[PDB]
RNA sequence: AUGAUGAGGUUAAUAGGUUCGAGGUGGAAGCAUGGUGACAUGUGGAGCUGACGAAUACUAAUCGAUCGAAGACUUAAU
RNA sequence: CGCGAGCUGGGUUCAGAACGUCGUGAGACAGUUCGGUCCCUAUCCGUCGUGGGCGUAGGAAAUUUGAGAGGAGCUGUCCUU
RNA sequence: CAAUGGUAGGAGAGCGUUCUAAGGGCGUUGAAGCAUGAUCGUAAGGACAUGUGGAGCGCUUAGAAGUGAGAAUGCCGGUGUGAGUAGCGAAAGACGGGUGAGAAUCCCGUCCACCGAUUGACUAAGGUUUCCAGAGGAAGGCUCGUCCGCUCUGGGUUAGUC
RNA sequence: CCGAUAGUGAACCAGUACCGUGAGGGAAAGGUGAAAAGCACCCCGGAAGGGGAGUGAAAUAGAACCUGAAACCGUGUGCUU
RNA sequence: UUAAGUUAUUAAGGGCGCACGGUGGAUGCCUUGGCACUAGAAGCCGAUGAAGGACGUUACUAACGACGAUAUGCUUUGGGGA
């Protein structure tokens, strides 16, 4: 596994973080390490939504961040609920994948690979 | 580390200074000097 | 630790001679037309 | 049958922007451009902007195609550097060049 | 180190994911029972599990580009 | 008395202090004693590893011979005779 | 017919540079400088041609000298080499939206993180407009910059008791 | 007698930028063109720059502006490796 | 066709010559300013407040001159002629 320029501790809250937004957004713009990376911990974050047992969503509240998401009609439920409840009935049917990276070109500070990663 | 040149306002200006330069004879010495060479700044 | 001697033109440019960059791996999207880099997204159209 | 432009005292040092300039000399204004637009180092935009000037320049002030149109030559000069200081350990400052450049393109439909 | 080397690029098991294991840990969570309570027992070798083994195209190797021969003379055997 | 741009810094050879001794003294002794800043981003040859170019009279994939070169090269005890 | 290696060193003859005197000349039909050339003399060095340049300059004879540079760890300037090398100055960021020609770097938001006898709040010295608001991005910020302690324009400090 | 490294330190807002706590120390920096006639308009560009057009005898006289050496940096090639 | 022998071509880069550019500010030409003198004035100024400054003053507004609150100047006499 990757290292991503960061020690352990900082690494993991990278890891969770990007993992969160992913799920809040859909779709993230980041640098290709770190989506190859994330695409492993956000899946299996969607592994555990899947299941949907009492056990897996205590699995699962580990590593999600306490983000809260407004829906339309001033709808509001956190990232775990979207996880276990929109997200988990998404892909129901598949039985891996679920998420899609897009290389992009280089971007224009340093030369680092810039990537759409999104869910799939 | 303390450096040299702590400044203070008081003493620069009781040091030097215009009316401690014209309380001695060498001290209107430099004055002359330096309105000799044109100088813009006497003390 | 410190040069001994200059370092003539000729030694400089002959060290030189691999201090390049390649062209671009691009090749002509198929939707637009513009050139992008292969396995990425066509910046011009946005397409695969 | 030759177009002109120059784009001078360019903050970027002629000997980084040869590098980009290596890349065009000599083809084709499309693929000049492509080149330029997927490098990515500091002075592909700026040699880009002198290319698409003197593409326009080509076709507004001698009406020539930009089809047929190939880069005849490309080439970075040297500037009126800057000289600037770095404060170094013990009191001793070095010289810093902040080398400028002068980039000409000249583009031709290789025809009489 | 980087080049390089080697395994692969859909007519595909290269990596990820998913599923099944090996090894490691040592008995999850939630309930139930017992105890005044700290706790204990049961469900139940349970749960979890980087790198190791297998299967599976679900995701990414989906488009395409570049380089790369036409084989010199002389003599002798043929 | 190989090797400090590879290391150390105990001895030795600055500035402090002290003992014996010498000098009227300032100070001195190859007599002791305690203490006392070891800088340098490697240009060239050289060396250890790794790539590209061209050549090897067509262009390639693989398997090779070995001109040469390097490496290894030590030795104990016990039993039997 | 004879002589002609040469250091310290002696002697002689000359080449150039600036200026002055007198004579004689050349110049916008292009002077001096600069550049190039396959030209001439025994050397110092002298011409010619053609480009550049755009107003001054040779020649003769003779007078004066701030009269000739490759070296002084020379002085002043310019420019290299090392080399696209060393470094980029203690530390945690991620993503979403926004603005722009351009965004890792500016603005907003959420999460995360660090200090907290303090990285918080006053206030002496010291500094002098750096303070605020609009606009800006040449230079300065060790990168970037749409931003700033930078640039521009216009503002801002109120005491009988401090 | 000097003609911008000379001649005053200072031909130019000079005993000034700047240095120092202070006495003190002390620079660097002249030249478009005859006339500003200092490039109207078009084009690329956010701008900077540029290419046309035009002014001018001349615009590699375009404001860092007379001439424009050498070092140094590039781009093409004839002959070579 | 095979054997034996011989010799190209290559230029990643480099070398020399040439051509065209850039940088840079030598050189030439020039003078705003200096340097050394000659002849002739003159050889002090201040409590009637000097020498040097500070701060102001313009229609707008920085800096140099010029001038003080009568302030980018007032009166007078004499030149002076758009
Ligand atoms: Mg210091």
């Amino acid at each position: 596994y990757r290292k991503l320029g960061r020690t352990s501790d900082q690494r993991k809250a990278m890891l969770r973080d990007l993992a969160t937004s992913l799920i809040i957004s859909e779709r993230i713009e980041t640098t290709e390490a770190r989506a190859k990376e994330v695409r492993s911990v956000v899946e299996k974050l969607i592994t555990l939504g899947k299941k949907g047992d009492l056990a897996s969503r205590r699995n699962a509240a580990k590593t999600l961040r306490n983000v809260e998401i407004l829906n339309e009609d001033e709808t509001t439920q956190t990232a775990l609920q979207k996880l276990f409840g929109e997200i988990a009935e998404r892909y129901t049917e598949r039985q891996g994948g679920y998420t899609r990276i897009l290389k992009q070109g280089p971007r224009r500070g340093d030369g680092a690979e810039s990537v759409i990663i999104e869910l799939v | 580390v303390k450096r040299t040149y702590q400044p203070n306002k008081r003493k620069h200006s009781k040091v030097h200074g215009f009316r401690k330069r014209m309380s001695t004879k060498n001290g209107r010495k430099v004055l002359a000097r330096r309105r000799r060479k044109g100088r813009k700044v006497l003390s | 630790a410190v040069p001994k001697r200059r370092t003539s033109k000729t030694r400089k440019n002959k060290r030189r001679t691999h201090f390049k960059i390649s062209v671009p791996g691009m090749t002509e999207c198929p939707n637009c037309g513009e050139y992008k880099l292969s396995h990425r997204v066509c910046k011009n159209c946005g397409s695969y | 049958m030759e177009a002109k432009a120059v784009a001078r005292t360019i903050r970027i040092a002629p000997r980084k922007v040869r590098l980009v300039l290596d890349l065009i000399r000599g083809k084709n204004a499309a693929e000049a451009i492509a080149i330029l637009k997927l490098t990515n180092k500091a002075s592909s935009p700026v040699i880009e902007k002198v290319l698409m000037s003197a593409l326009a320049n080509a076709e507004h002030n001698y009406d020539m195609n930009t089809d047929e149109l190939v880069v005849k030559e490309a080439y970075a000069n040297e500037g009126p550097t800057l000289k600037r200081f770095r404060p170094r350990a013990q009191g001793r400052a070095s010289a810093i060049n902040k080398r400028t450049s002068h980039i000409t393109i000249v583009v031709s439909d290789g025809k009489e």
